[PDB]
């Protein structure tokens, strides 16, 4: 399932806001009797459509809202923070919760830098070690 | 909950059952959840048109969800209604949720409506936008935006959109009074002053509407006396539907509370 | 250890509710506003006790009890949600957090696939590479 | 806090240093939280035997935890106790905390207590469950019912089990009132109308109390005066102890504020 | 980088508080009815500067505050419980969210019990499966 | 936020860029959030050298954060301030909130300010502790400590520190009076009973203001009027900078509210 926009119209430059979590402010901002007031603890941008991603984003949240809502009702959790953290535990869970059969379609493991290196390993041994008919 | 990823160039809901190795999921930084406004889809904005979209409903309790990024939005709207008998209407905001952060025009509806109801919601399935919380509801005399909440993963080439990396944040409070809300038959009045009400119709735009204050105001046609001034405009300035991010008034008025024309 | 029932009795038919997340309602009913009020929002079953799975809950839960109270006196938490997230990630973490030393007691990696394919490897080269002193 | 799996075709509690890889989890889903009523492990329903396992305790705050799915149940309460000067015993349901959504019958008590403490508990170390939270404590006049929870892991054989895959709930709230609430000493008396009160024992099953609410009533007994008419019953109807999941009356009353008998 | 404590003083001696969360408590204190008040519920330890921990653990929880003091700001939940689990989850993340190339810089995978028992397979080949020029 | 972790028998802080397998996270057991008070730093403990570390701010909202095993404290402090209008200038402690649970002297200070701000905040960016609940405000009348969180992983060497493996706690509260509270010209006085203060310095330790208590109620200074006695201390004391944890009076007073000396 790919997205497109079907909604009357697509806005297709995203100003945004948002708040930097960074950890480097000027050297006093970061002290909350100092900070700034609720009003100005934001960032802003602006993207752009490239590759589409604005109307994408916006038919995709539009999609969303059913799957979501249905699920705020099933809870009793009055404001619902953990569905990201969650998310990623699911992430993590569907490749690693089980054991990884290395080859088979559904593990994330790459032997190929290993199996190079036990085919130079043989190569060796095939002018030595086969190397006993012929002595001193 | 579906969740979008960036494929062939292309965003999509990624499924469940087979994503695959070559996705790439480092930290949790890389989960978003951003806040697009209903306006961006193109839903007409004003008070009017905007109000039909909510309703009152009793026996749905209410959930707050919590989002990272939002939109810089055009129009939010801040509603104070009392029942006709003196009684709040809408329930005071709870601790920690603040009015929407970027409005460039705020309707701040005040009045009256029968408001049969427990709670107000959104009749579309959308959310009232507020500080980084959405919620299924409307709280009092809280400045909030329509609109609708996306989670994706972006790949690590992209880790950064909306995190990190300025012309000014610029509002304007616009004044309003209402009978019948939320209803089919509710009548809407701008306010100018006072006493200095501008009778009210859809395809009024915010910057005409200050425009229209600029006149009122401007050429002395704010009432004089200490009785309610009801002004109306005459049908005869014309627009033919734009959307407010693809891209002037010579009128006077004739007296007749005193519910004259222009 | 195993759970055994001893409880004065054991109702071995569990009629249970809960909610739906489905994602896919008839059409409207997702929409809070048109939505089922508090009362309806439920889905209900039954389960037998099939491979004694009944009487081994209840037993459970009484069991479990004393461990969760305990739990819940330690932490400043009103509601307590994250208990089941948090038992997901110390199952990764018990498996995952730390170096997989493939074929170890306790590493999930199961090479099996792989050996056969480097067996069928070096099967080829006996009959080519071998193949060094017998010309054209 | 212990976690159900299923091996060798039988739950057990899983251990910890030595959980293997056989076992397998795929999503979150395959973890349920599971609200189990008591009457299932045939703890007595009744009125009175139930409220002994009840006391009031100061210095312990309450804790609530969530769980997904419950059992349907027989037996709820539903307190709404007062000290006997006017003053409240219970604490006002917090935001969010809704009665059991299945229960037959509800045992809505009134009355009055000695209330010797902050909050209402239970001894025996069990929950009050509310709608998918569980607390420590009871709340004022909200339907709980007494409970355990467990945690497993489905194996996903078996992962939709609870999840996904009907002839109907029918409810009955049942009246009564009580003295010296949570005492060794307590009366208390079963409503069939305002002034018609039946004194309670333990032996008396909720489908007998609604036979005799329906004989009462048919049979014309209710106090035709404005006085308190406090019926008894004679001792002379047997049953000789059947859990209610396992698997008619033909008397009259003489009268004698009006402590009459049957 | 290192922890260097650049207060006016280090009590290199902490004594704690915290939670039992044991799971074997006496017999009836887990219940919350005959439990503990509030004020009891503790355990309590006493730990020395052995690796200088105490005083480096000093230096940390201020060099911290900043950075935690500014996500806070970022987030709009009132009591915020989730940091640790996060931070487990970023732990896996980091380490396992992504194609494990067995031998890279960035994978935990340990083979070198697998590469013995496949070196331990071919050298019984050499004596046996070569030996087709012997007969008999 | 940075996380501690044990390398070469020496603490750091961990580098997210480069963390290597060696490192082993077996369970969330092995991740500690840690409250350290400020005392152990070396600030003075006095209660006007601490006051002036806090100051009223408006516009900024309170926040949270849990912690799992926080320091035996020497010094913690209890706020009710009221505005000389008689209102209320610290918000009442919100459910959940407890004093902090190990202290050895709270100072319990009673008096006025002008609060020029809603909230109390730490000016030096660290938290008030409380009951595993660090918060970045004060709240009224509720006992806290200054200090700070730190997190980390413990090797599973070490798993069990802080969490598994008793001479006993003892507390004392000191009464206090101030006025001007939060500015740079404030005055305290130590309350010994009701109309006995005495006029306080910030050499004064603790041990030396309960013997000081002890002084003034056993050798009879304690007012026996029903006048406010403000007593004095001669300059004559000394003590010459040094922390707590590192390792008693022969005077008497002469009279002159009642601002008397000694
Ligand atoms: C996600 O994105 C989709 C697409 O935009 C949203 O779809 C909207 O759903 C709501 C239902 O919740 C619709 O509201 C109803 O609309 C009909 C008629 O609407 C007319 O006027 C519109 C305004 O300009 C216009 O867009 C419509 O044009 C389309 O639809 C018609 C078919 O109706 C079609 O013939 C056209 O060619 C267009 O494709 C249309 O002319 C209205 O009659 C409904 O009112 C009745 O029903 C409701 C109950 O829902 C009741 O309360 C009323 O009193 C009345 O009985 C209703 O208001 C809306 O039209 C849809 N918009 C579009 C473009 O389809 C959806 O909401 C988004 N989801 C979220 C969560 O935001
Ligand atoms: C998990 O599952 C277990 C098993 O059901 C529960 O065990 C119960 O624990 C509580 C303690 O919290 C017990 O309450 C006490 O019971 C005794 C006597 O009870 C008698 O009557 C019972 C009702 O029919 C009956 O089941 C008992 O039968 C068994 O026990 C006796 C030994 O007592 C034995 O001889 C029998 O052969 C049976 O095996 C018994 O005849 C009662 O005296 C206690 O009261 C005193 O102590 C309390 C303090 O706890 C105090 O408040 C009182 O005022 C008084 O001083 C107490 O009420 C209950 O008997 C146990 N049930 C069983 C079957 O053992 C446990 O609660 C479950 N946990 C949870 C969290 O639900
Ligand atoms: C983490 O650990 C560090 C180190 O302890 C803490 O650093 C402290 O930061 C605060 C700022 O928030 C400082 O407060 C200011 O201090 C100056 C002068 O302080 C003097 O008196 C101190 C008390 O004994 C003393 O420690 C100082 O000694 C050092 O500093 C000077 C330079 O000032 C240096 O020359 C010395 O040799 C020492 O190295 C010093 O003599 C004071 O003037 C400031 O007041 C002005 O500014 C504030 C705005 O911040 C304003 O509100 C005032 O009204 C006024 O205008 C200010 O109070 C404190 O000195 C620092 N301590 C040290 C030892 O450096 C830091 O707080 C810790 N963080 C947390 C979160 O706990
Ligand atoms: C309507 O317009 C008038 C002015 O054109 C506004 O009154 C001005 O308000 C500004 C900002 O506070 C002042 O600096 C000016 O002195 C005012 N000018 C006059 C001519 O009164 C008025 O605030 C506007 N009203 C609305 C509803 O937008
Ligand atoms: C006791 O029984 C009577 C009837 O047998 C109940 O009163 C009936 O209540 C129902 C439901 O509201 C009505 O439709 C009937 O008209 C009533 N019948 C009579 C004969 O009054 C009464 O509600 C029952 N009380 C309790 C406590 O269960
Ligand atoms: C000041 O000291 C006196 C006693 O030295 C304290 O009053 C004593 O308080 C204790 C504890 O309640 C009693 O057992 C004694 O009988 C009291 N003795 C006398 C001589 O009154 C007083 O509480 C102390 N005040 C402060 C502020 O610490
Ligand atoms: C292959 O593995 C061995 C381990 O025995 C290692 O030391 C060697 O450097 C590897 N070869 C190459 C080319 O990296
Ligand atoms: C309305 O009048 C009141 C005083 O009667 C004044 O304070 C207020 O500013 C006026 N409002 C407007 C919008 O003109
Ligand atoms: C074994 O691995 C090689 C990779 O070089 C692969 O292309 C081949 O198909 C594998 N053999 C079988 C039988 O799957
Ligand atoms: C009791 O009487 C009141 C009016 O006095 C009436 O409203 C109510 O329904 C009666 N209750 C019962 C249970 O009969
Ligand atoms: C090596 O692997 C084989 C699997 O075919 C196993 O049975 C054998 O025991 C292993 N060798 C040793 C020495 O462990
Ligand atoms: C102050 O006097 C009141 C009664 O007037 C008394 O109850 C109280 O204990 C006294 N307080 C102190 C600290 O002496």
């Amino acid at each position: 399932e790919a997205i497109v926009n079907a909604q009357p119209k697509c806005n297709p430059n995203l100003h945004y806001w948002t708040t930097q979590d960074e950890g480097a402010a000027i050297g006093l901002a970061w002290i909350p009797y100092f900070g700034p007031a609720a009003e100005g603890i934001y960032i802003e941008g602006l993207m752009h459509n490239q590759d589409g991603l604005i109307c994408g984003l916006r038919q995709l949240a539009n999609e969303t809202t059913q799957a979501l809502q249905l699920f705020l009702r099933a809870t009793p959790e009055l404001r619902t923070f953990s569905i990201l953290n969650r998310k990623a535990i699911d992430f993590l869970l569907q490749r690693w919760g089980g054991t990884c059969h290395i080859l088979g379609p559904d593990c994330c493991i790459e032997p190929h830098d290993l199996t190079k290196n036990i085919t130079d390993k043989i190569d060796q041994i095939i002018h030595d070690f086969v190397d006993k008919t012929l002595p001193d | 909950i579906p969740l979008g990823v960036i494929h062939n160039s292309a965003l999509q809901v990624s499924d469940v059952d087979k994503l695959v190795c070559r996705d790439k999921l480092s930290s949790t930084n890389q989960l978003r959840s951003v806040g697009l406004n209903l306006e961006g889809n193109g839903v007409a904005t004003d008070v009017p048109s905007a109000t039909k979209r909510w309703g009152f409903r009793s026996g749905v309790p209410p959930k707050v969800v919590n989002y990272e990024a939002g939109e810089w939005a055009e129009n939010c709207y801040n509603l104070e209604i009392k029942k006709p008998d003196g009684s709040e209407c809408l329930p005071a905001a709870p601790d920690g949720i603040r009015g929407f952060p970027r409005c460039r025009y705020v309707h701040k509806v005040s009045g009256t409506g029968p408001c049969a109801g427990d709670f107000a919601f959104h009749k579309e399935g959308a959310f009232f936008l507020y500080d980084r919380l959405a919620s299924t509801v409307i709280y009092r005399g809280t400045t909030f935006a329509e609109g609708v909440v996306a989670f994706l993963i972006l790949p690590q080439a992209k880790k950064d959109f909306f995190s990190s990396h300025s012309s000014g944040y610029y509002s304007t409070t616009i004044r309003y009074q209402a009978t019948g809300f939320g209803t089919n038959e509710t009548e809407y009045l701008f306010e100018v002053d006072n006493l200095t009400y501008v009778q009210l119709e859809s395809r009024f735009t915010p910057q005409f509407l200050l425009q229209l204050n600029e006149t009122i105001y401007t050429s002395g046609k704010r009432s004089n006396t200490t009785g309610k001034l009801i002004w109306k405009v005459n049908p005869e300035i014309d627009t033919t539907e734009w959307a407010f991010w693809e891209t002037r008034s010579e009128e006077l008025s004739f007296t007749v509370x005193x519910x004259x024309x222009x």
